């Protein structure tokens, strides 16, 4: 995922991204959507758009 | 009986998270950078003490 | 979306497992559980999940 | 009048904010969002307590 390099934003709320490698995940689930650039904000806990 | 009860008191309390995302030590430092990492473990270290 | 070591994780990173060591004090690293303890057969039982 | 200074004492101190936004509780989950509100409220809760 990092080594695509578009400019993308990580942003791991309850983990940090260099640690996700080392943890052992359960239940994972991956949700894609698209949305406007300015909208992004709004896709984070407890945010109101 | 005032001072078994005083001693599983504090046994107790080593489950509180006091405001950390966990109790367990070592589940923070896996999860987190050391500068997250550093603010949970204070308020751990903060309440034990 | 994940949650974090609290049911048997069938997602993991790339760590190599290495092989396991009873009797000894020993650091363990077991499902991204960290600790450092004596490991030993345990007479007791478990659930499934 | 030492049991009277104490317990004014005790009511007092809920107005102390403590280093929280506000002594208001109810303040500090209406401005903030919530993971930084969950803080300023473990301020609150570790002074009361």
């Amino acid at each position: 995922l990092y080594n695509l390099a578009p400019f993308f934003t990580f942003k791991c709320y309850g983990v940090s991204p260099t640690k996700l490698n080392d943890l052992c995940f359960t239940n994972v689930y991956a949700d894609s959507f698209v949305i406007r650039g300015d909208e992004v904000r709004q896709i984070a806990p407890g945010q109101t758009g | 009986n005032h001072n078994a009860q005083a001693l599983n008191t504090l046994v107790k309390q080593l489950s509180s998270k006091f405001g950390a995302i966990s109790s367990v030590l070592n589940d923070i430092f896996s999860r987190l950078d050391p500068p997250e990492a550093e603010v949970q473990i204070d308020r751990l270290i903060t309440g034990r003490l | 979306s994940f949650e974090l070591l609290h049911a048997p994780a069938t997602v993991c990173g790339p760590k190599k497992s290495t092989n396991l060591v009873k009797n000894k004090c020993v650091n363990f690293n077991f499902n991204g559980l960290k600790g450092t303890g004596v490991l030993t057969e345990s007479n007791k039982k478990f659930l499934p999940f």
